[PDB]
């Protein structure tokens, strides 16, 4: 089976950058055709940013966050994300989703916390 | 938890039509037994439809075209272990998921639940106004209930979350106010195919629940 790997916590600094880490976990003789990767905050109507094998890279917007490891022309593996400029309303969880053939799709949720300032 | 639930049958259909102008990556179609997602169909415009091993001889696609914006989901003989909560999700650029939950339960006609409160009719091509005859209620929801189906059309809610986006294919403008008012439901410029039964559920914290059903006649 395919699995998506990333922690359950990321933690990241008032003003600073952080990046979530998101990686495709695929068995050596498992085939698998990853069409895009999604980035959805939990709670809200859409998702926030989105890469697709071929359209490539769209956010929500495209200033506070950036695909660190997606590239066009190879396999969709690393829907890392990094998050720009952290505010206290940057925290709460995100899902990290994969558009798999033929598997389907493969989600989970990482929980972004904001920590404040000695 | 579920934006549509269908009568269990032999051939059952779980409608399913995306409703954005979006190009489609991917479609597939899941099924939650208790906490777990058994994988039933994917299409993917680079590969040919994909139809899982324990399924393939029990649904098929009866009312799609190319692109496959209606991904329907129809039954050869629908049996008990049927019985569930579906997921059709959509993937496309670059707007991402669009998801409907259908609830297959077993029941009879919806509509025997759901008798008239009261008789609104209007003439073809006017915008209808659903107006809901119903402390502590904490969400309502408006429905429309068909023998065989009930389609969510709108959810409001005050205290808890929810900014619940309908997944009716019909264009309805909904209204999730803050005062504690006459909920409306408007159907803008209504036809003859609006007509049904459309019901107001309210659903209190004591875990009360009051309907309001209106029969709406469109000739
Ligand atoms: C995925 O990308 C992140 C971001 O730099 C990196 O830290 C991680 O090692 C990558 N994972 C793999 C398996 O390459």
């Amino acid at each position: 089976d395919v699995v998506v790997q990333a922690p359950t916590q990321v933690p990241g600094f008032l003003g600073d950058s952080v990046t979530l880490p998101c990686y495709l976990q695929v068995p050596n003789m498992e085939v698998t055709h990853v069409s895009q990767l999604t980035w959805a905050r939990h709670g809200e109507s859409g998702s926030m940013a989105v890469f697709h094998q071929t359209q490539g890279p769209s956010y929500s917007e495209s200033k506070r966050l950036e695909f660190v490891a997606a590239r066009l022309g190879a396999e969709l593996r690393n829907a890392s994300l990094r998050m720009f400029g952290l505010r206290v309303e940057d925290e709460g969880n995100y899902t990290c989703l994969f558009v798999t053939f033929p598997q389907g799709s493969r989600s989970v949720d990482i929980w972004l916390r904001v920590l404040a300032k000695p | 938890l579920w934006d549509t639930t269908v009568r269990l049958s032999e051939t059952m259909t779980l409608e399913c039509v995306y409703p954005l102008t979006h190009n489609l990556t991917q479609v597939e179609w899941t099924k939650n037994t208790g906490t777990k997602t058994v994988s039933i169909a994917v299409y993917n415009p680079n590969h040919n439809m994909h139809i899982e091993s324990n399924y393939l001889h029990r649904v098929h696609f009866l009312n799609s075209t190319v692109g496959f914006r209606n991904m329907s989901l129809s039954f050869y003989n629908a049996s008990e272990a049927d019985i569930g909560i579906y997921s059709c999700l959509f993937h496309a650029f670059p707007n991402g998921p669009w998801e409907k939950k259908i609830k297959v339960v077993w029941s009879d006609s919806f509509e025997i639940a759901a008798p008239s409160d009261s008789y609104l009719s209007a003439e073809p091509g006017q915008d209808v106004t659903l107006t809901c005859q119903l402390w502590p209620v904490q969400q309502v929801i408006w429905e429309k209930v068909q023998p065989h189906q009930v389609d969510i059309l709108a959810s409001c809610n005050l205290s808890q979350e929810t900014r619940y986006t309908s997944k009716y294919l019909r264009q309805t403008r909904s209204n999730c106010s803050q005062g504690s008012m006459k909920s409306i439901l408007i159907i803008p410029n209504a036809m003859a195919a609006d007509s049904g039964l459309y019901r107001c559920r309210s659903e209190a914290i004591t875990g009360k629940n009051k309907s309001f059903v209106i029969r709406l006649i469109i000739t």
